[PDB]
């Protein structure tokens, strides 16, 4: 009584509603410390003349 | 050396015939490695 | 995944028996284990449940103060210590397992379990 387990399972079934169906989520957070930026983008090149 | 977070490693290999001490002469060290560590360094040691 | 029961059998009233149920095969997770029993001609009935995490136990009224459920996580085994045996305890005892985590322990008394052992006879004599 008044002492419950803090966690609970998800009811993920193939027939479940879209709202109740599982969804995989990725959150991308960017950081700028007092350090070199080591994660850069492609910066695609062009042909040489 | 370690400057603004980058670890710079230069090196040079040469042949010698001189057990007693460092050879007198002149030779320059080309860079080999540039590490973006951003790590503090104030002490080091060698491993043999 | 298999539930393998052992122990039990014949014991005179007032005595004590221990049932074991070992879980074999690759499991992702275990939420809870339970013991049920079925006496001849009667419906299968909840006996006890234990949460795998923390080891909190929930008991049918009929076995309170007599039976103890316990778990050895490292051996993936649940136990039922059956003390002060009565004729009414004579039944086939079944191990059960679920991956369903309820915040509410009492739910394990009525939750339909996913996995079942083969059943082990306990017979209480005079
Ligand atoms: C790195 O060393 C400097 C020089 O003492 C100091 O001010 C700074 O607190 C150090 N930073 C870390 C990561 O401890």
């Amino acid at each position: 009584f008044n002492c419950y387990f803090p966690l609970q399972s998800y009811g993920f079934q193939p027939t479940n509603g879209v709202g109740y169906q599982p969804y995989r989520v990725v959150v991308l957070s960017f950081e700028l410390l007092h350090a070199p930026a080591t994660v850069c983008g492609p910066k695609k090149s062009t042909n040489l003349v | 050396k370690n400057i603004d977070g980058y670890f710079k490693i230069y090196s040079k290999h040469t042949p010698i015939n001189l057990v007693r001490d460092l050879p007198q002469g002149f030779s320059a060290l080309e860079p080999l490695v540039d590490l973006p560590i951003g790590i503090n360094i104030t002490r080091f040691q060698t491993l043999l | 995944v298999q539930l393998v029961e052992s122990g039990g059998g014949l014991m005179q009233a007032g005595g004590s028996l221990r049932l074991s149920c070992a879980v074999s095969g690759r499991t992702f997770s275990t939420a809870a284990m339970g013991w049920f029993r079925q006496a001849p001609g009667k419906e299968r009935e909840f006996v006890a449940a234990i949460r795998w995490s923390g080891g909190s136990a929930y008991y049918a009224d009929s076995v309170k103060g007599r039976f103890t459920i316990s778990r050895d996580k490292a051996k993936n085994t649940v136990y039922l210590q059956m003390n002060s045996l009565k004729y009414e305890d004579t039944a086939v005892y079944y191990c059960a397992r679920t991956e369903y985590v309820s915040y509410l322990l009492s739910d394990y008394a009525t939750w339909p379990y996913d996995y079942w052992g083969q059943g082990t006879q306990v017979t209480v004599s005079s």
